[PDB]
């Protein structure tokens, strides 16, 4: 079966890291960190990897009940799966899908519904992915809210990210860490099923990232996300399903208005983008630019410069 | 490696103008272009991030723009504390960083003349083996003046040293010191002699000198 | 409350090898690059070295490769530079400068430096410590001149420190003999040529050469 | 071009009304209600329709900048397009798309960067669907905050919605409407350029529904959100855009764990879902079904009882 | 406060033609689709009409289609059923019933009246108003008897109200004279067979017949 | 359409015990049925909508549970007020409403035997044209009990009338009212007369009669 990549263009897509719509690409020099995601991690032949599911709107939420924290505006939920069906922690994944796979301090609503009556309440709530109180692969989580006496108990409660935010008296900037990964089992373990860390396996390559802008909430945060496959190739790939005929296939970024080819880049099988580029660059395309893919190449295939 | 080149590499503003700063490179570099405050004696002071967002506790009157390859630091209104040298800065080498050759933001003034004084050797240093004579010039301005010795009317462009002061803080001039250092071998077997001093702003080179 | 304090340096024999460091505080010091930049005496700034982080990934300037090493130990909050087999090319001004504010793990891979050091001189010279002289200069101008001095600084003051009001203290001048040289003069009308007295202070802390004179 | 549909399930799809999961199919009886929504209409061939964009996070969410109303704890926004591009009232469009299409109270954050020093401030924020200030059409709405003091101007600000609120002493479940349609252009104008209204042209046929259940925030509000097609559904047709070979698609619902056919339905070229059945049902389905195509075929097809 | 009050309804001779109403408060009228439910005395709930909120849908049930019409003016918040040609089968209690809690616009066609009318008689009987008519009837029991008596109610009090204890009054039966018939019975201790006295109170409103009476 | 039929008809539980009423359908409905209470006298009273959700202001001892075809009322602890009569409800045919047969849920009590009185008929009566006589009886439970006349032990299976009370709000028993009703033609021209009267909790039929 013949392998192809979505006609649709940048604006039109989704970011697999947040529920954000992606906004440039940009391609930047790996180093000094190390690029490992665990959302939109997905093979061209339809393997997902690592946290990564199918629905863009189910990244960075949490289903389950909740537990008021003793003399605190702090709950707990302990965690369902998407359908509402318990939670399996000896599932061979790196923690719930859709988890978030970043260090940093998220800001949403907390909405409760009672089954018996049809009553809700619904609280602003922030949930930190660094601290000791986040362990998804065990279940638990914990919440910062505003109210200490309104969620119920044995209900189902359902968390909605919005943004990000920085507490501080000054360190600006310093999270979220888009790049340093979450202790899934908190101080008690280490991560396991990890999705594959990526890097150019050739010296003047560089990642292309999709870029988008997470909303910020509270203070001098870090609102910059990159991803490594917007989240409709990735349901793309899974749909299709196409045998690769190489490690390597080779798209071409074009301008249909002119019929021109903007840039060449290499899709690899394991799920990410390379260009020939040196430096941090924002590209500026055609809003009406698209992938495409034209043909499978071998291990030594030189691209043309970016 | 891109090359960044700022221009011009001086400026002369009056207290309260605009002061509008290049920078331009080899070739593209996105929006990747830090901008640097560096007063004398210090480290340098970042101002300009990503071409045109202010860092962190700068005053408006900073603002930064550009974009590819031509980028421009604008200072809205020039306060007496930002005259200092203004560096651009990229890192499409990651890790390496590259800086421009500098922009000097000096003060403007009205032109003024320099006040020559000339100064005997003391002969105290007559018994060191050494002696040196000054041709002293306070409180001018512009910094450009051609000085030139001449030892029995013979230019010695061999042998000369020479140092600038800084605009005064009050003032806004320069103030310069010549040198001629030779022996008491040619010190004394010569007996004439002449220094040159022209600067923009006088009425005909104003030559004082000496006679042993 | 960030801080990069700096410590080494000096002077060095032609050849010879020298450390820098640089101490942080004020924040998580393995989530930050380093780099260390040197300032040649009225130049412009040139990249040295820079080592990462977390990732110990470590680059060199081409003109410096081989003879210096960078390190740090992220336990102790500490960078540290092997400067070896020096030359007057070397002599310049030493800075530390982090990348800031955005940490490694944040991706931003720009330029960025928003906490430099303090500065740290380092002079590759052959020439010894040595003290200044003082010969005197004859409304008019007077003043003071200083030679065959080495290191820097000079301080040069005027009557003790009252009398400002004039005081052009001339930056030195290195010679072809290795040592520096200074003048520094004062304007004073001609009505106070004899009545009150000038006494140029010069003092060069290197050498703890301390010099009164007075002028006519 | 042959046409298809994708190969998700119901729970790995997502409405095209408000940014939430399916949850269930549903087939209930049109009438007492005006079935003309303006979100999840595309026709088979691949033509948008009425408020209906690609991204599914872009779904009831709103950019601009703000201001603040004199004496309350009101804002009013000033519209901009996705891409933060000035908005043009005079398109012929009912609406800015991924506005919407019921009438209610939405709950969710407000947003904002100041493109200054990148300093951020979030608060829960109530837009109205039924009042005299949405005008959306004409540019402007409004927001009920908690603030009066904290919203800067000249800024950009997102609305990021959550769930529904039902405010009230009393008459439970009167709200959300999502069968009745806001005035896009408030009480000076009528709606203009609307998607069709869809109802079966057949006795004993009626429409098929993808259900979710919106969260609530406030009170005793109306959360079945049905929508006419999934939003995977409008993404796949704009791509594919296969030519109709008749006004009538047929479709077949496969169990692939048996190989077994569950229900037959008719995929309308206008761009909705009919069965045959008799009052309301909640459709019983093994997690695993499909939708299929078949057949094209003709006005005068008669259904298998579903 | 939601509120649904009906008026209307009453006797009519076979044949004849009835108006029923009902008129509502505390809720938004065409928002809400409306029913007509009867119950025959003693049966269960049949369905009769529905008219919708705004849609102007009107479906009747089989036995009623033809003869029944349906109607509401959501201008003056009102509910009419107009009836005619009737029989003896469509004698019961008349209720409109509110699709509710939730509106029409929210797509809700399922099962669910949360408020109902008070409830409103229609008999259909071509025999006339008269007067009940009482035979006494004589520890042991003795009461009272009512007959040949049309329509109802016929309430039955014992001692002006102060004899409770013990009252067991049947409800009516109907006869093929198409009028009802009654009795009410009190048991009392033979020690004051005689000593106290027993009155039964009848009282018909429909035709003001009231009746006191003594027994023994 | 679709039939609801509720079983049984009837059910008898003491004060505080458990009930469970079945509704059953013809084919499946999903789970759109809801329930109903009407006291005597009223309009009904919904309980459950959506066969499982409980309607606003109702009780938590009332639970609805079922789907498709088989669906469950159950009151958990039954109260003095909850005897009424309950009417299940789909709307599978929109818009019409069907309902069930309805299921009485009446007191339970121990049995007891019904004190039988019988009464001459009134001679005020005896010149209207037409006679009748009772046969009484008072506070008995269960509520089924024959009642068969005789006219000089002759059966009339063709004229009689009968008429039951209600469950007593104190003593929680029925009580019974029969109905002969003749002419003179036929009041004395007999004379023997036989009033039967078996009841559950007797012993035998307890006859008490006249003679004109």
């Amino acid at each position: 079966k013949p392998f192809t990549v979505p006609i649709l263009t940048v604006e039109e897509m989704t970011n697999s890291r947040f529920p954000i719509p992606l906004e440039k690409l940009f391609t930047g020099p790996s180093g000094a960190f190390v690029v490992q995601p665990q959302n939109g991690r997905c093979t061209t032949d339809g393997v997902l990897l690592g946290t990564t599911q199918l629905s863009p709107v189910n990244i960075c939420t949490f289903r389950g009940d909740v537990t008021h924290i003793a003399g605190t505006h702090n709950y707990t939920m302990n965690l369902a799966s998407q359908n509402w069906n318990n939670y399996d922690p000896t599932e061979e994944i790196p923690a719930p899908l859709g988890t978030p796979d970043f260090v940093g301090r998220i800001q949403g609503m907390l909405t409760q519904t009672t089954r018996g009556d049809g009553s809700t309440r619904g609280h602003k709530a922030t949930v930190s992915t660094g601290d000791v109180h986040f362990t998804p692969k065990l279940g638990s989580i914990q919440f910062n809210t505003d109210t200490n006496n309104d969620f119920e108990t044995g209900q189902n409660t359902k968390f909605t990210p919005v943004g990000v935010v920085q507490d501080g008296n000054g360190a600006h900037q310093n999270e979220p860490q888009q790049w340093v990964l979450p202790s899934y089992s908190g101080r008690t373990g280490h991560n396991v099923h990890l999705a594959p860390a990526v890097a150019p396996t050739f010296p003047g390559e560089q990642l292309l990232f999709f870029r988008s802008t997470m909303p910020g909430c509270s203070g001098y945060p870090n609102m910059n996300l990159d991803c490594l496959l917007p989240q409709e190739w990735v349901q793309h790939f899974y749909q299709e399903a196409a045998p690769a005929q190489s490690d390597v296939a080779l798209l071409r970024f074009v301008n249909p208005d002119t019929g021109r080819v903007l840039f060449e880049c290499k899709l690899h099988k394991s799920g990410y983008v390379t260009v020939a580029h040196t430096g941090q660059h924002d590209l500026v395309i055609p809003p009406n630019g698209y992938f495409r893919f034209d043909s499978w190449v071998n291990q030594f295939y030189t691209l043309a410069p970016m | 490696e891109i090359v960044l080149t700022q221009s011009p590499a001086s400026l002369s503003l009056s207290p309260g103008e605009r002061a509008t700063l290049s920078c331009k490179a080899s070739r593209s570099i996105s929006i990747y272009l830090a901008w640097y405050q560096q007063k004398p004696g210090q480290a340098p002071r970042l101002l300009i991030y990503d071409a045109s967002y202010r860092a962190i506790g700068i005053p408006a009157r900073f603002s930064g723009s550009g974009s590819g390859t031509d980028f421009t630091l604008t200072i809205s209104n020039l306060e007496p504390e930002d005259f200092a040298v203004y560096y651009c800065q990229h890192r499409s080498s990651w890790p390496a960083l590259t800086f421009g050759g500098g922009t000097k933001v000096e003060i403007k003034r009205t032109v003024a003349a320099p006040s020559v004084f000339i100064f005997p050797p003391s002969d105290e240093q007559l018994k060191s083996g050494t002696a040196s004579v000054v041709c002293l010039l306070n409180n001018f301005y512009p910094r450009e003046a051609k000085v030139q010795w001449k030892v029995d009317n013979a230019l010695q462009s061999g042998n000369s040293q020479e140092s600038v002061t800084e605009q005064d803080s009050k003032d806004s001039t320069y103030s310069l010191s010549s040198t001629l250092t030779l022996s008491k071998a040619d010190y004394e077997k010569h007996k004439v002699y002449a220094c040159e001093v022209t600067h923009q702003g006088l009425s005909s080179p104003v030559t004082k000198s000496f006679n042993r | 409350q960030v801080q990069l304090v700096q410590s080494g340096g000096g002077l060095v024999q032609p050849g010879g090898s020298l450390r820098l460091s640089c101490a942080a505080s004020g924040f998580a010091f393995s989530n930050h690059g380093m780099h260390w930049v040197r300032q040649a005496p009225g130049k412009g700034l040139e990249w040295l070295s820079y080592i990462s982080g977390s990732t110990g990934a470590i680059h060199y300037a081409n003109s410096v490769k081989g003879r210096f090493t960078i390190s740090r130990d992220n336990a102790r909050n500490s960078l540290d530079l092997q400067m070896n087999s020096l030359g007057d090319e070397d002599t310049a001004v030493y800075y530390c400068a982090r990348d800031g504010p955005r940490p490694d793990g944040t991706g931003y891979a720009g330029p960025s430096n928003d906490y430099w050091g303090q500065g740290t001189l380092v002079s590759v010279s052959s020439a010894s410590t040595k003290g200044p002289s003082v010969f005197p200069l004859a409304t008019a101008a007077l003043g003071c001149l200083v030679k065959d001095y080495f290191p820097e600084p000079v301080t040069v003051s005027w009557n003790s420190g009252a009398l400002t009001s004039g005081v052009h203290t001339f930056p030195a001048v290195l010679q072809s003999s290795g040592l520096y040289s200074l003048s520094s003069v004062v304007t004073v009308p001609s009505s106070s040529l004899g009545t009150q007295t000038y006494i140029c202070n010069v003092n060069h802390k290197p050498s703890n050469t301390k010099v009164d004179k007075k002028v006519e």
